[PDB]
């Protein structure tokens, strides 16, 4: 989980 | 109305870069030093505006009072099973920290396990990822202080509770996963850099790498067991197989729902877990994402796009692992997302599908992918989920936009599977009976149909009288989903609302076209579908623009600044929760580097050309017609967000101020609040989400003047  | 002044804010005029022939000034780059005393005194002197503004009206405390009240609900996670005991999560009501309980069994006095809450004085330490031993003896967890994406890995026996000294260090985006003969675990590391590593800096992650930590022993002992320093934006992710006889590598660069897939049989290591492992490059490309479900033998069970963008199961034999020959086990339904799969009871697997933004849950049978039961869900969410291949039994868990929901258990060692209520909490002063959900499909401007959820009060006339709060994402493959929200509903019931979420382009509500549909070259149809959005709660009387309000956050943020720029008209409130606002620099900063797969990258002449029409930062602009201004507008950011560094909201403020501040007709405020020990999101403790929900409807009843509802 690393998405903006 | 306004009653303030905007902050001095110098404009280092010289600062202009050449982007392929085109010069960008960037008069507020100094504003990228988070540590300079110029930064914090900006930071400083906006927060000391936009405070007043937003406690001035006495609908702060009023909503912020209704908030604590009926926030203040039991909030329970599914319970799930490791070795011989029971863990649940589990919130009193306003705990700010939920809490890790254990039991000996279902029927068992429970107590506590782990909590967080005692890390902190103000709820700041946060639980961020977790794994227990195979044999559920042995635990690790993970700490994130402040918000930040940042942790340190700790340890715990299970029996007793035990603390243990083995403390990791420099773990950020990371898996955890023991081998299953408890020696150890696989987890990931960046290398040491200059600098604060705290989340207050803005310097690039790369090089990460894939460690394994013996239990007992220092973390400067660790095996490097994969590495790609050829390719240093590659992140690889290891998981053991079900049987623990195989490592798998899941390997991605960018944030595509795309893999490589590497895998390796531990008892082929010459001497265990010595070094790099004796990888088999099994798919060697990011041409489709490979989800590992389960594996009997040699034949494994993925969840894949490949040739399919609404996913479906297959099976490939590492044994004869071409393309050519591998089993479609669940083909690819012809609209409906195959969200996630588990395997359960051995030969059971759970899967849950996308139907227009609703979930769907099903068993099949592992062997031939036939379907056997439909676990029946009234309109909403899955969000919870328990069940591996070991155990014998699944919990689910529900939610909605009308109801906090429900955890469902099902025992499948019976013959006939029949879910029941496990666990069910409901909220006293929001009668669900009083509000409807309805979902429409509205066309965007090229006439593709886009799907909206609305949520009102019953009986309500379409004359456009009502405020309204639209809500809206579009990227990454994320599908937004109903969930239950207090503070919204607070909104409709005390505030006389209509909420609204767009599913528009991007997300992946109908899977890896939707998700293309609004990516690259194809961004602007993210914020044309959502303008769409705001034209027909208009067009069909839900509201009027100086009553609407638009709210995204970072990817959201970025969709709901571009809106404000390029439709100032339509809207009369902007909330945007840490937004990406530079377009021309995100990459260059912590994680950034990774949404070039949504965006593109300015370095690219090409995405350039894409990027500079539509980037925040660089679209503010005086409306033309004397009668239109700029909508109120709120950034909310953190200073410990190093996921999109506050430097996006802070040059963002700064030019908003400037451009359209600064202007006569200009009476919206635009307002900035940069908060303390917060980041991102995840891990926010209690008291801080509900300060935030307060400040942004306060914003808006003080922007649209609207009364509260006692």
């Amino acid at each position: 989980g690393f998405e903006p | 109305m306004l009653s303030f002044q905007y902050p001095d804010v110098y404009r280092d005029e010289t600062a202009i870069q050449d982007y392929h022939g085109h010069k960008v000034c960037d008069p507020y780059a100094w504003l990228e030093d988070p540590d300079s005393e110029q930064t914090k005194a900006f930071v400083e002197a906006q927060n000391k505006i936009t405070v007043p503004f937003l406690e001035q009206c006495p609908i702060r405390g009023l909503y912020k009072e209704r908030m604590t009240e009926l926030y203040d609900y039991p909030k329970y996670s599914c319970h799930f099973k490791k070795g011989k005991r029971y863990f649940y999560f589990y919130n009193t009501g306003l705990q700010n920290q939920r809490v890790l309980y254990v039991q000996d069994s279902l029927e068992g006095e429970a107590r506590v396990f782990l909590d967080p809450n005692i890390l902190s004085d103000d709820g700041t330490v946060a639980l961020r990822g977790y794994a227990f031993s195979e044999d559920g003896e042995y635990f690790a967890y993970g700490l994130s202080a402040s918000g930040s994406d940042w942790v340190t890995i700790k340890f715990m026996k299970v029996d007793g509770a035990k603390e243990l000294p083995d403390v990791l260090e420099r773990v950020k985006f990371s898996c955890m996963a023991w081998t299953h003969d408890g020696k150890g675990m696989f987890y990931n590391a960046y290398p040491q850099q200059d600098g604060k590593s705290d989340g207050t800096e803005t310097s690039t992650n790369l090089h990460q790498k894939l460690y394994y930590h013996v239990l007992g022993t220092d973390q400067s002992e660790d095996i490097l067991c994969a590495e790609f320093p050829d390719e240093p934006k590659w992140m690889g992710g290891a998981e053991l197989s079900d049987d623990g006889r195989y490592v798998l590598l899941s390997i991605r660069e960018g944030c595509d729902p795309v893999n490589r897939l590497w895998y390796c049989d531990l008892q082929q290591e010459s001497n265990g877990i010595t070094g790099i492992l004796k990888w088999v490059k099994l798919i060697d490309n990011f041409e489709g994402e490979y989800d590992y479900v389960t594996n009997e033998g040699t034949v494994f069970t993925f969840k894949t796009n490949r040739h399919s963008p609404n996913y479906r199961l297959i099976n490939i034999d590492f044994t004869d692992p071409e393309e050519s020959k591998w089993k479609v086990l669940v083909p690819e339904h012809e609209k409906d997302v195959l969200e996630w799969v588990a395997c359960v009871r051995s030969n059971f697997l759970v899967l849950c599908y996308l139907h227009d933004v609703k979930n769907t849950l099903q068993l099949h049978d592992l062997a031939t992918g036939a379907l056997l039961k439909i676990f029946p869900l009234e309109v909403g969410s899955v969000v919870g989920y328990s069940g591996q291949k070991k155990d014998t039994e699944i919990f689910y868990q529900f939610t909605s936009f009308l109801s906090p929901g429900i955890i469902y258990h099902c025992d499948l060692t019976k013959e006939e599977l029949e879910p029941r209520v496990f666990r069910e909490v409901t909220v006293k002063g929001i009668d669900a009976s009083d509000y409807q959900t309805v979902q429409i499909f509205y066309p965007s401007k090229d006439g593709t149909k886009i799907p909206m959820f609305i949520v009102h009060k019953k009986g309500i006339k379409l004359d456009g009288s009502h405020p309204a709060f639209l809500y809206g994402y579009g990227g990454f493959n994320i599908s937004i989903t109903p969930n239950y929200s207090v503070s919204r509903l607070i909104f409709v019931r005390h505030m006389g609302g209509v909420l609204a979420v767009a599913n528009i382009r991007g997300g992946g509500e109908y899977g890896e076209t939707w998700h293309k549909g609004g990516i690259l070259a194809n961004k602007q149809n993210c914020f044309d579908d959502f303008q769409c959005a705001a034209e027909y709660l208009i067009k069909e009387g839900y509201t009027s623009p100086k009553r609407l309000t638009i709210n995204g956050g970072a990817n959201g943020g970025l969709l709901v600044a571009t809106c404000a720029n390029q439709r100032p008209d339509l809207f009369g409130c902007v909330i945007a929760q840490v937004g990406v606002m530079d377009m021309l620099k995100f990459h260059k900063y912590t994680i950034g580097h990774a949404w070039t797969t949504d965006y593109g990258c300015s370095d690219s002449k090409q995405h350039f050309e894409w990027l500079i029409k539509y980037s925040p930062l660089h679209n503010v602009k005086l409306p033309e017609a004397d009668d239109i201004q700029y909508p109120s507008m709120l950034l909310l950011t953190a200073d410990h967000d190093d996921r999109v560094v506050p430097l996006h909201s802070l040059k963002f403020i700064a030019t908003l101020q400037y451009i359209v501040g600064r202007s006569r007709k200009q009476n919206n405020p635009l307002l900035i609040h940069v908060d303390t020990k917060a980041g991102h999101g995840a891990g926010k403790p209690t008291a801080k989400v509900i300060e935030e929900v307060s400040d942004m409807f306060a914003f808006i009843a003080r922007c649209l003047n609207i009364d509260w509802i006692p």
